[PDB]
């Protein structure tokens, strides 16, 4: 009926969630060191 | 007189011109090197020695040793 | 008539050393006093004794250890 | 979509990060180091807190806020030491 | 839902959308660039009220390779740092193609679209989380600033400031590449999280901090390279000069801000009485420079300098204080200082010149402007109730808990500050009209009145409540303060 | 109805300045006048509230700036001292709006004249009731930017343009000393409110490091406050901007430079008493710092002759007497001495613009003469405000400045004789030259030309009422407060002034010391007022002397030129930074030596050398 | 003085030095003026709606609210 | 002069004496009148007496924050 009610219930629904936030974080800081880790041993590579 | 550009003067802009070209204007003399050895080579560096100082009086007060600020 | 390059920041009867001379003489007139003052040491001539107040000088009003 | 309410965080030291050698897993650096920040913004709110107690001990009291305050203001000195990130003197998380 | 693909996309289209419209269509074309840069700052404001202010991690992440192998890709986020970074770069956009409103005939659709590409070439250097890429977009911005110096330049100087602003910009910028390389080559990867979690060996956090520091400093001018930015400044359009002060001045700080206080925590501990040393001095030379300048975007150019060498002391204080209030000192300064040209382009745009001598007896004339330009005057001399004052005390006391010398030197900043900025207004503003130089006179339109609102507006709301801008920072910024620490 | 006290004279100059074309030159007049009267009444009735009921209001709107611990909130403190400062500011201002509309009222530009008042009125009401250091700092500051606005309203003027400047160089000095200060306060306690400092200012006895230099934690930021409130009242260090700013309107002199924002300086050391009384070492300064104001003002101010300039000397020695009252630990006595003085002076100020206004806006008194007959009304209220600056017997200047010399004569320690010595030679000064300035104007034979009798008017209804009312204070308001502010064991002031039981030397002042010494203000005023009058009245006029000897001629300049002040700090001061901004800065550290080693003063020999590859 | 009409019937100069448009007709707005009245209706409702009704999510809430929980456990 | 007739600004200009400003000046009364009304009522609100009067204040008959932060020790 008023225009906070409508408007608060919109923005707690725009907001993001927090969890898969931190958790999408965290397996990209987990892939990241791991693709980090197999990159250097491929420069690690000789020519010959 | 249906402008309103200014109108500008002989003398104003000749010697508007003349203090923005003045990059061409040393000579090297010695007041010149003086100047830029003292106030411009001393002060930064009376400045950094009291901030250094500073920094280590603050370290003795609290007994902790001095930080290696370099 | 060129304009001056320092054409941006433009007592006739004193100079500028003279009348520091002045103003020198006119502060040495207020360190005089001063040091007339020190050298008068009123602070030995107080006719009363310090004022003395009841529970040990209001020490526990003063925020002293109760 | 976030839940209404205030925001909920886990108050425990993330498990797996040792002092011995930090940079060793870097999702309990992050974590130990949003932790530590939370725990610092306790500690200031903490002391704000307090700071209200003996603002409104002045002026309540009055003339014998010297001793009707004094318990709160050595409170009040006390946890302002360790505040976080200010004067030279740190805390020892 | 509100990303930062389409904040990105927002300028793409508008800039496409120009390049194939014919350009007797003059009309058309002003309406497009003009919709497209307030579809993009709406775009930004609505980002701003769905960023979470609770958590430290970046939000809004978006990921595209670049490498085959994922070794570097294109990694767009944004923190409690750089979110108002981009609502301010999104801001000043409509401003400027509002300010070439009446003689856009003459500069056609090539005008728009470089500042679109601008707009676009500065939203991603704010967001980028990757150190490659972020350099990619950090040195694009000179392609289209080239060119709006050259091609619609005031004089003939156009050439030589010009080509001065690019071979400072391209010296910086290798010797940082070189730094970016050798980081990427021991690391490993690029990513800006992962490089916040390595440990660098103490004899390369001086050589790399050093490098970064070349390309850094010359974007936000110390002492030894603020030469390229007077004349560079004064030769350039009217929305030129604030996109160069607005944003431009603003690259250094945030490199800072982002690269260095963090990726070097040890390093920067080292050097922090060599930046209070080199800000110190040039807060007192600047200011006392600007005394006996005579051109007036040449006085109000030296007194960003001022501002800006303010801000590198509050970061470097690293505490809630000063980091938090030099945030602060930015979005004024982009807002006080932008203003401040909108207020000589309204008095170069009508009597062609700029000296001070030409000018006096202006408030009799047009009384409008001299309230406008006095207030703006108020809020670069560091008034309280103005944005100004909010972040240059909260630098002060932020840097007064680490050194009392340097908040000593720094205090004098506003003294001179206050100085030059009411003395100019005397001059240009206060005094007897002269009319054997100029004697038409027009006051404000319905632009220049339009276009100063929203600065008048967001100048006092951050003056009077910076609680709003604060509370959104402080969990980002207290993350930044400590990293090498754990205690 | 507390916001309102505050806001009145914000909103009346917000209305008179945006929409002033549609009011014109007497809407303009009426809006901030009703305003600024009606927040009059409402400190009145917060006078019989607070200050008389004894419950003190703290309000609290919103948080300012909400760092980790930096809280500067928008608080209004109103205890008794706020309350005091409310009733004399906002009186007096309401007082000087009403004075304007009559002066004012041949001058085209009079609303925004009237806006600017509200706006100053208004700044000072946010410096009075200022619950933090910041609020108080906001005040602090926007008390100069509207000074400095209404020094130069005639902005054709060149004189007015370059005393405001030096206004707000000076007043910027002191803003410098002020947030010094301010954020050593925050270091310490890691506040900026009152209660909070005040209620642990004792506890700190610690030493820092600034600039080099191991000192007192407490002492240095006392020192520092101290600077700023030097800055602000103009005292022995920064005081050139107030003689010089009387190139403004005269309603400008009553209230911007007589009542108010000189008492300032004193507010706000009265203020800051729970923290300045655990400094020993500052009050000294203080004392120091008045006694040689309130002795230079006093010699500088006996032989100017511009009408306007020597009652700017007299309000200079008033600050500077305040100033070492303060020193000796008696803030009672400090501010009753400023709400005297905010009612005699400014009486003083609207009086002589009286007699200006009606002279032809003529400011010499060597061209004026004989007008006690002509002017009866302003004659009669100019003796009054005389008679009381002097401390006549049984009058307002009487019950302030006899207790701050005796109470400086039995402060027995170094810095106070040094402060009662001059504060006793001012005395006999401020007698001669206040007596000068009435016997010229007004006694002695005519010296004006034709023209300025002929056009002569005594002050109209708007010119006199606020006159009536300042006269009816300097007779009875000192004697009505006497008991309130300066009684023995008062609790008036209740928590608002701090003075530790260890300095506390009221009760000495009164009966502990020869009754000679109580005597001796009334004794060396009347032996000034004999000087005055031998040497103007009736006199062989010996000046030949002036004429003749080349000392006398060097010694009456240096009185006359401000003891050579302003020549002397100019050469050595302002042109040595206008040439160090220059000659140097530009000239040499960024003109070329960069550009020599840079891009193209020496990097352009790649043409010298690209074009030598044909080989 | 204080009760004779006065003589400016309309204050002088035209706001925003435009001179008023034709008898019974309006002033036409630019190209410019419709999309930025908008803009700023826009971000006006926006900011007002958006900042007002978004949660209190901070580190000076979380914190306080936390703090005044522990405050009161040591007792 | 004759050209400062041609100038708009918001104070009016000199000598500015519109034909209604009787009239203006009584709308700019109500108009500050009714913005001082929400001042006033707000005031009265957020306002704090940790002091019970002496005697009879006019402050008790709008105002209702009279000795309630007499219990400091659980202020937030
Ligand atoms: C920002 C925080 C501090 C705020 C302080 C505000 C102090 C006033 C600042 C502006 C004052 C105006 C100074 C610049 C303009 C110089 C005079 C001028 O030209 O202004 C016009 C316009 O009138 C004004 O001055 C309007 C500006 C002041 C009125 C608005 C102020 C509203 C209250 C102050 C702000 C409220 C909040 C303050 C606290 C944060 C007046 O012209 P006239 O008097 O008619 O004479 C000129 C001759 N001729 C007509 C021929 C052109
Ligand atoms: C015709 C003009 C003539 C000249 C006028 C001169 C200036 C006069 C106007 C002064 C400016 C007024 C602005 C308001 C300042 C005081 C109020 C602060 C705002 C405020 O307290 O509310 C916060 C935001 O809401 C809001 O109310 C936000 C709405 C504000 C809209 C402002 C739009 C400015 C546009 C600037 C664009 C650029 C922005 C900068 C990048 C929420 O408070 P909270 O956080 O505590 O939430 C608590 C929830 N439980």
């Amino acid at each position: 009926g008023f225009i906070m009610e409508f408007a608060e219930n919109l923005v707690l629904r725009l907001m993001e969630n927090p969890e898969e936030r931190d958790r999408k974080a965290r397996e990209h800081i987990y892939e990241m060191h791991e693709r980090c880790k197999k990159i250097k041993e491929m420069w690690a590579l000789p020519i010959r | 007189g249906g402008g309103m550009e200014t109108n500008k003067n002989k003398f104003i802009e000749d010697w508007g011109s003349a203090r923005e070209n003045l990059e061409h204007n040393f000579r090297w003399t010695r007041r010149n090197f003086a100047l830029i050895g003292i106030f411009g080579i001393a002060l930064p560096i009376i400045v950094y020695k009291g901030i250094v100082k500073d920094f280590h009086m603050q370290d003795e007060d609290a007994g902790r040793p001095h930080r290696k600020f370099l | 008539k060129p304009l001056s390059v320092n054409d941006e920041l433009m007592a006739d009867t004193v100079g500028k050393y003279e009348a520091l001379a002045w103003l020198s003489g006119g502060l040495g007139f207020f360190v005089g006093l001063g040091l007339l003052a020190v050298l008068n040491d009123k602070a030995s001539k107080v006719p009363f004794t310090p004022r003395v107040y009841p529970y040990d000088n209001l020490r526990v009003e003063l925020g002293g250890e109760p | 979509g976030r839940k209404k309410g205030l925001p909920e965080f886990e108050e425990s030291a993330p498990d797996g990060f040792d002092p011995e050698n930090p940079y060793k897993d870097p999702v309990a650096m992050v974590e130990m180091r949003e932790h530590i920040v939370r725990e610092k913004w306790i500690q200031i709110e903490k002391a704000k807190i307090l700071r209200e107690k003996v603002k409104w001990c002045y002026r309540v009291e009055g003339v014998n806020h010297y001793q009707k305050c004094r318990h709160l203001v050595q409170q009040y000195l006390d946890s302002t030491r360790g505040v976080g990130w200010g004067k030279d003197h740190r805390p020892i998380s | 839902y509100f990303n930062l693909s389409g904040l990105i996309l927002c300028p793409v289209l508008g800039s496409i959308i120009l390049l194939f419209i014919p350009n007797s269509r003059i009309r058309l074309i002003r309406l497009i660039g003009l919709c497209a840069s307030l579809i993009t700052f709406l775009y930004s404001l609505v980002l701003w009220i769905q960023f979470d202010s609770s958590t430290a991690k970046f939000q809004f992440v978006e990921s595209l390779r670049w490498l085959p192998y994922e070794n570097i890709n294109f990694y767009l986020g944004i923190d409690g740092i750089s979110l108002f970074f981009v609502i301010l770069t999104t801001f000043l956009i409509p401003i400027c193609i509002l300010v070439g409103w009446s003689g856009m005939r003459s500069y056609g659709k090539e005008y728009i679209i470089a500042f679109l590409i601008c707009e676009f070439l500065m939203i991603a250097v704010f967001c980028m989380l990757d150190l490659l890429l972020f350099y990619v977009f950090f040195e694009s911005v000179l392609i289209p600033m080239f060119i709006i110096i050259g091609v619609w330049g005031s004089r003939q100087r156009k050439i030589k400031a010009a080509y001065q602003f690019f071979l400072y910009t391209l010296l910086g910028s290798l010797f940082m590449l070189l730094a970016i390389l050798l980081i990427l080559f021991q690391t490993g990867t690029t990513d800006l999280q992962i490089l916040l979690t390595t440990e660098f060996s103490e004899r390369r956090q001086i050589f790399l901090w050093i490098a970064f520091f070349a390309s850094f400093a010359v974007k936000v001018p110390m002492v030894p390279v603020h030469i390229w930015l007077p004349e560079a400044h004064v030769e350039a359009p009217t929305a030129g000069s604030v996109i160069l002060a607005g944003i431009l001045l603003k690259f250094g700080t945030y490199g800072f801000l982002r690269f260095s206080i963090p990726m070097f925590p040890e390093a920067t501990l080292c050097f922090t009485p060599f930046i209070y040393t080199l800000s110190a001095i040039a807060i007192i030379y600047t200011s006392l420079t600007t005394l006996r300048q005579i051109d007036l975007k040449k006085i109000i150019a030296y007194s960003s300098v001022a501002h800006m060498n303010l801000v590198t002391i509050g970061m470097f204080s690293l505490n809630i204080q000063g980091i938090g209030g030099s945030i602060l000192l930015m979005l004024s300064h982009g807002l006080v200082s932008s203003a401040l040209f909108l207020c000589v382009g309204v008095l170069y745009d009508r009597h062609k010149t700029r000296l001070v001598r030409y000018y006096g007896g202006l408030v009799s004339t047009m009384p409008n402007f001299s309230t406008i330009f006095f207030f703006f005057t108020l809020a670069n001399m560091s008034l309280p109730g103005t944005s100004s004052f909010i972040g240059e005390f909260l630098i002060l006391v932020g840097a007064f808990q680490r050194n009392s010398l340097v908040a000593t030197l720094a205090a004098l900043g506003m003294i001179l500050g206050a100085a030059y900025s009411l003395w100019l207004y005397n001059r240009v503003v206060s005094g007897n009209l002269k009319p054997d130089f100029l004697h038409k006179f027009s006051d404000l339109n319905g632009r220049e009145v339009f276009i100063f609102i929203p600065f008048l507006v967001g100048l006092v709301w951050m003056g009077v409540y910076p609680k709003v801008f604060l509370d959104c920072m402080h969990t980002s910024v207290s993350n930044l303060v400590q990293h090498g620490k754990f205690h | 109805m507390y916001l309102l006290i505050v806001f009145l004279p914000l909103l009346g100059s917000s209305v008179a300045g945006f929409f002033g074309r549609f009011l014109g030159s007497e809407g303009s007049a009426i809006m901030t006048t009703t305003c600024v009267s009606f927040s009059s009444i409402l400190s009145l009735i917060a006078f019989y509230e607070v200050a008389l009921g004894a419950s003190a209001c703290y309000l609290r709107i919103a948080p300012w700036i909400s760092s980790e611990m930096f809280d500067a909130s928008w608080g209004f403190l109103f205890d008794s001292l706020t309350v005091v400062m409310l009733i004399v500011v906002t009186f007096i201002s309401s007082l000087v709006h009403l004075y304007s509309i009559s002066y004012m009222s041949e001058d085209p530009h009079s609303p925004r004249f009237m806006c600017y008042l509200s706006i100053f009125t208004f700044f000072m009401l946010m410096l009075v009731t200022g619950d933090n250091f910041l609020q108080l700092f906001l005040g602090w500051e926007g008390v100069g930017l509207a000074s400095y606005l209404l020094i130069h309203f005639w902005f054709t003027r060149l004189q007015a343009d370059k005393a405001a400047i030096k206004a707000m160089l000076v007043n910027r000095v002191g803003d410098f000393g002020l947030a010094l200060g301010i954020l050593g306060c925050f270091t310490l306690f890691q506040t900026v409110d009152f209660s909070t400092i005040f209620a642990c200012a004792s506890v700190p006895r610690n030493s820092w490091i600034f600039c080099n230099m191991r000192l007192n934690a407490i002492s240095l930021i006392c020192i520092l406050l101290f600077i700023g409130a030097v800055g602000k009242s103009a005292q022995i260090g920064l005081h050139t901007w107030l003689p010089d700013a009387m190139e403004g309107p005269t309603p400008v002199s009553a209230l911007i430079h007589a009542a108010t924002m000189v008492t300032a300086g004193v507010f706000m050391i009265a203020r800051c008493s729970p923290l300045f009384e655990y400094s020993p070492t500052a009050l000294i300064v203080i004392t120091f710092a008045g006694a040689m104001t309130s002795f230079l003002a006093a010699t500088t101010g006996i032989l100017q002759n511009d009408l306007k300039r020597v009652i700017a000397y007299s309000t200079c020695s008033q600050l500077g007497y305040m100033i070492f009252a303060c020193g000796i630990s008696n803030y009672s006595v400090s501010v009753f001495h400023l709400m005297n003085h905010a009612f005699f002076k400014a009486l003083l100020f609207l009086s002589a613009g009286s007699v200006i206004h009606a002279m032809s806006d003529e400011q010499d008194m060597r061209k004026m003469g004989g007008l006690a007959s002509s002017f009866p009304l302003t004659y009669a209220m100019m003796l009054i405000g005389s008679l009381s600056l002097i401390g006549f017997p049984f009058l307002t200047g009487f019950y302030s400045k006899d207790v701050i010399l005796e109470l400086a004569y039995t402060k027995y320690t170094i810095s106070g004789n040094f402060a009662f010595w001059l504060g006793s030679v001012s005395v006999l000064f401020t007698s001669y030259y206040s007596f000068r300035l009435l016997f010229l104007t007004f006694l002695v034979p005519t010296n004006s030309f034709g023209r300025d009798i002929s056009r002569c008017h005594d002050a109209p209804i708007p010119m006199a009422i606020p006159l009536i009312l300042l006269a009816l204070g300097s007779l009875f308001v000192g004697y009505l407060a006497k008991d309130m502010m300066i009684g023995l064991g008062t609790n008036f002031w209740a928590n608002s002034l701090l003075v530790l039981p260890k300095n506390e030397i009221l009760a000495e002042s009164e009966f502990a010391a020869p009754t000679i010494i109580k005597l001796i203000p009334i004794l060396f005023s009347t032996l000034g007022a004999f000087v005055a009058y031998n040497v103007n009245l009736v006199a062989d006029q010996f000046q030949r002397a002036f004429q003749t000897s080349t000392f006398c001629n060097r010694l009456y300049s240096f009185f006359n030129k401000r003891w050579f002040f302003d020549q002397v700090l100019n050469d050595f001061l302002v042109r040595s930074f206008l040439r160090f901004g220059y000659e140097v800065s530009f000239e040499a550290l960024d003109k070329g030596a960069i550009e020599i080693l840079g891009p193209y003063g020496i990097s352009y020999t790649f043409r010298r050398l690209a074009e030598r590859i044909s080989q | 003085r204080w009760a004779t009409p006065g003589h400016e019937e309309r204050p002088k100069g035209y706001f925003m030095n435009r001179t008023p448009p034709a008898p019974g007709q309006s002033r036409k707005w630019e190209d410019w003026e419709l999309p930025c009245y908008i803009t700023s209706f826009l971000t006006i409702v926006i900011l007002g709606v958006g900042l007002n009704a978004k949660p209190d999510l901070s580190i000076e809430t979380w914190a306080h609210q936390k703090a005044l929980e522990r405050l009161e456990m040591e007792k | 002069g004759d050209f400062r007739a041609k100038v708009w600004s918001m104070t009016g200009g000199p000598n500015c004496r519109p034909k209604h400003w009787r009239r203006n000046t009584a709308i700019a009364m109500f108009g500050v009148f009714l913005v001082c009304i929400p001042i006033a009522k707000l005031s009265a609100k957020l306002e704090q007496r940790p002091h019970m009067p002496v005697r009879p204040i006019p402050s008790q008959i709008w105002c209702k924050n009279f000795g309630t932060k007499d219990d400091y020790e659980k202020e937030h």
